[PDB]
């Protein structure tokens, strides 16, 4: 144990006293935290604490950055002397964390940086307290007031804005009181520069930091306590509340309201079951009943705000109030349709979805049906309340769906409806089965094939029985819309009928479904081998030809249709393939001199392949 | 209040799940609150080539419609009844098994409500007429109609009187 | 410094009216193996001149500049630097450009398949960065997420099995957001990685 200054002998004695370390360990144990008070009797490491923290501070401090081998094995003793147990005083801790904090915003080198990420989650996992007093208040200090300004971390190095937050990202991931002391700075911060700034890139950087913030620790449903998100959400409500009610820069843009409006929901999720009902009552009287914002009276984005309020809520509570607002958010939708913006429309009918899957029963629903007029926004009021019917997977869904397949018939309707059947299947980024909590909504999870079960057969065959190629093409669009949001393993049965239409799915203008359709035979040729075998003849100029650029190929359908290429040239027997060789490799050069990278190297192994096979 | 805990003891038993399978099959079909989520998975093991695991998914299907009431059925009989069509024209075996599993379907679906049940067997029939009208696999249709109507009396009057005008 | 670094992209590049042709030969002067001689002279000046630097301007105005270079050539044509520029390469998927990422994806993609043991000892820092790279972002294409998951698979097949243990619960629980992503492939490739995370905790 001699202090010196070259790389080699420094090394050497980091590794020879990295097994010290473990014997020190091995002799009286580790940190914990009930035995944060008890302290070792005596040993004579205690008398070698300055020269082996000094020592280690010059190795880490001080020293050309050209050596990061160095820096990491100093990092690495001193996460070991965090791990062993009565060695480290809270000033030296504090002073270790200061130095982790220094080295990982000064410099930018992976592997530093993920040795000191993992460094400071140990001492978080062991020291919450100090972490979050000295570390975490610093990082929250160094964003600006305004974006896009001059962080002077100290004399030459500056940070960019988004290092900070991708490191508030990074860690806190499990601790508790650092993310709430995190999400709270970071809400009041972005109540702040909306208040007094007029900036979009910076608020949306914020609120989707928030977003990932609950999105990341509410899927362990353990770092959040019930009476610890209550009092989280009393903090928090009313200073977004203020920034949702006044114009700011978030509501003149979709996204940021959109994000806005689902970090309430995520914070409305954590609720104990005691106070549903009031805040329940508390949002009725807030959005409907009393104050300057009136959804069911004049059109506003910010309703769609409150359908992600509605989310949240227990399903079995008493809403005594909800024939009432669906009658009048109907009307309004109804009596300003040619006026309201998409996002505004978007926002009511997702309202409209929340309250038929929620709280009304499908006697209302069914009611407050009405085919004889075909206006569009009956269209939309009609298919979104009858998705959120199936998403309860009621009996008298399967039925209605069948009068969508017979209004699909009509001349100057079919298009419009065709294109928009998509809706029936579809995201909603507010609606799973989350683990755990299981009375959020009611949707199932085998509705998606129950759905397609029940939709495939009918279509299929009205298209097989169709002369014009209008309705035709309106069926085709209808199926394949659905086809491209079910799961892909899950349409094992109607794989015989559906390959003639698979096939004729891939010329279409959404790259979702060719993508969808692609993914799909690509399932077909693993599991099935005669169906390929028959319409190899087919497939292979259609995949040729699909590889080429296109306004409506993506580099994703590219790529499937070039593995789809190498599961027909496995499967297929040799005489067929030998048969589709010169034409394969003549069409496929201009192929990797492409723009993309990733699809050069698969068609260059798709030319591998298909010329290997030849000489075998 | 076992509802609060759901979906966190589906996770281990299916992680022990593929001589001794019995315990495993009782346990699965102890409460309809298995249903909604038990086909979800089981379905999937139906496309896995390896009979020996097929015959097991085929048994444990068994065990969860005789003893999941009529709702559950009454909700999953599409898919259910599609996945075992699907399977019946691929093909104690597999098919006497999924023979059974049609049976008790309908006996279950009879004993529950008339009106659903009379849903189902006009939907069968009107799919599986085109294969009478023609010339195509007319011993699986046979013997999937003998499985319904091998239930009680007044199935097998029923299919009896729908079917023979056919042919 | 910033400008030029930027700007050093244009060595190296497709122009779709100056290349090789077969048959005709004398449309052009263009030589076949000028991308890797080119690569071959700058790589070595560049990484001599990265581990020289102090201020983070120079050795990023450094690192655009080299990754710039690279993202054009073949990945399959730098074998004798594989052992200098990884390192180099580790530092290169914080980028702006989505192609910068998927070339050294790539190149990595490349490393791991021919060599064993750079993976070995940079595994904890490989690991949690393409954990991290498969969260949607506004670089982070569809293909760099397809090829991050791709490297996975076979960081899991190549690295020892005590290693990948040590590995298995974060990567699991991290990859809940990414099967839940709008695009449909990108889902599919996440089932696939989770499946055999999955399968390799049992055996």
């Amino acid at each position: 144990l001699i202090n010196t200054s070259e790389v080699a002998k420094l090394k050497l004695l980091i590794m020879n006293f990295s097994f010290f370390v473990d014997s020190y360990i091995d002799l009286f144990g580790r940190t914990s935290k009930e035995s944060l008070g008890t302290p070792v009797p005596n040993n004579k490491m205690a008398e070698y604490k300055d020269e082996i923290i000094m020592i280690l501070s010059m190795a880490l401090t001080r020293s050309s950055k050209a050596e990061v081998t160095i820096r990491t094995l100093s990092v690495i003793q001193f996460t070991k002397m965090i791990k062993m147990k009565g060695f480290l005083t809270p000033e030296e801790v504090s002073l270790i964390i200061q130095y982790f904090t220094e080295e990982i915003l000064t410099d930018n080198n992976k592997n530093i940086y993920y040795a000191c990420l993992e460094g400071l989650k140990t001492i978080s996992e062991i020291y919450e307290d100090l972490v979050f007093e000295i570390s975490l208040k610093k990082l929250l200090d160094l964003l600006p007031d305004c974006f896009e300004e001059k962080i002077r971390v100290n004399d030459e190095e500056n940070i960019h804005i988004e290092t900070i937050l991708k490191i508030i990202l990074d860690f806190t991931t499990s601790r508790h009181i650092l993310v709430k002391e995190s999400i709270t700075f970071l809400a009041t911060k972005l109540n702040r520069v909306a208040k007094i700034s007029k900036s979009r890139e910076y608020c949306f950087l914020l609120i989707s930091t928030i977003y990932s913030l609950f999105n990341n620790n509410n899927q362990n449903e353990n770092v959040l306590n019930e009476e610890d998100a209550l009092a989280l959400k009393n903090a928090i409500e009313p200073k977004l509340f203020e920034i949702i009610t006044q114009e700011s820069a978030i509501v003149s843009d979709n996204y940021n309201l959109t994000l806005l409006s689902n970090v309430l929901f995520f914070t409305n999720l954590k609720i104990p079951q005691a106070a549903h009902q009031e805040e329940l009552d508390r949002y009725n009287e807030l959005f409907i009943s009393e104050g300057k914002i009136r959804i069911l009276d004049t059109p506003n984005v910010l309703a769609i705000s409150y359908a992600k309020i509605l989310s949240a809520l227990n399903k079995n509570c008493q809403f005594p109030q909800k024939f009432t607002v669906l009658f009048g958010t109907v009307q309004l939708l109804k009596k300003h349709a040619p006026r309201m913006t998409e996002t505004e429309k978007l926002g009511y009918l997702e309202l409209l979805l929340v309250l038929s899957n929620k709280f009304v029963s499908e006697k209302d629903v069914i009611g407050l049906f009405d085919w004889k007029d075909l206006s569009v926004i009956n269209l939309e009021v009609m298919v979104w309340l009858t998705k959120g019917l199936i998403m309860q997977n009621s009996l008298e869904s399967s039925e209605i769906a069948k009068k969508f397949i017979d209004l699909l018939s009509n001349e100057e309707i079919g298009s419009l409806v065709s294109k928009l059947f998509e809706v029936f299947v579809m995201d909603i980024s507010s609606l799973k089965k989350f683990k755990g909590i299981s009375w959020n909504n009611n949707v199932k999870i085998l509705y998606k094939q129950k759905f397609f079960g029940d939709i495939f057969q009918t279509l299929v065959s009205n298209y097989k029985n169709t002369v014009d190629m209008t309705i035709k093409c309106n069926y085709l669009t209808a199926l394949s819309l659905v086809l491209k949001h079910t799961p892909s393993q899950s349409v094992g049965p109607f794989i015989n009928d559906l390959f003639p239409l698979l096939l004729q799915a891939l010329d279409m203008p959404d790259p979702e479904v060719r993508v969808s359709a692609l993914e799909t035979l690509k399932d077909t040729t693993d599991k099935h081998h005669t169906l390929i075998t028959e319409h190899v003849s087919t497939i292979v100029p259609l995949l040729l030809s699909l590889s080429l650029p296109h306004k409506y190929n993506s580099v994703s359908v590219r790529l499937i249709a070039l593995q789809l290429l190498e599961m027909i040239t496995t499967v297929v027997p040799l005489n067929y393939c030998l048969s589709y060789q010169d034409d394969v490799l003549s069409a496929l050069i201009p192929v990797l001199s492409d723009k993309k990278r990733i699809i050069r190297k698969q068609c260059v192994d798709t030319r591998q392949v298909y010329y290997e096979l030849g000489q075998i | 209040n076992v509802e609060n805990f759901k979906e966190d003891l589906f996770d281990v038993l299916f992680c022990y799940f593929p001589d001794l399978k019995t315990a495993l099959r009782s346990a699965i079909t102890a409460t309809p609150l298995f249903a909604e989520d038990a086909y979800s998975n089981l379905l999937d093991k139906l496309t896995a080539s390896s009979p020996v695991v097929k015959n097991d998914t085929l048994l444990t299907l068994l065990e969860c419609v005789r003893k999941f009431g009529g709702s559950s059925i009454l909700e999953n009989w599409t898919l259910l009844w599609n996945a075992l069509k699907f399977e019946i024209m691929q093909n104690y075996t597999n098919y006497d098994a999924c023979l059974k599993i049609i049976n008790l379907m309908a006996l279950q679906l009879y004993n529950f409500d008339k009106v659903s049940f009379e849903k189902f067997f006009t939907h069968v029939l009107d799919e599986l007429k085109p294969n009478f009208k023609y010339e195509k696999d007319l011993k699986q249709t046979c013997q999937i109609l003998s499985a319904i109507g091998s239930g009680n009396v007044e199935i097998f009057n029923k299919v009896i009187s729908s079917t023979f005008p056919l042919f």
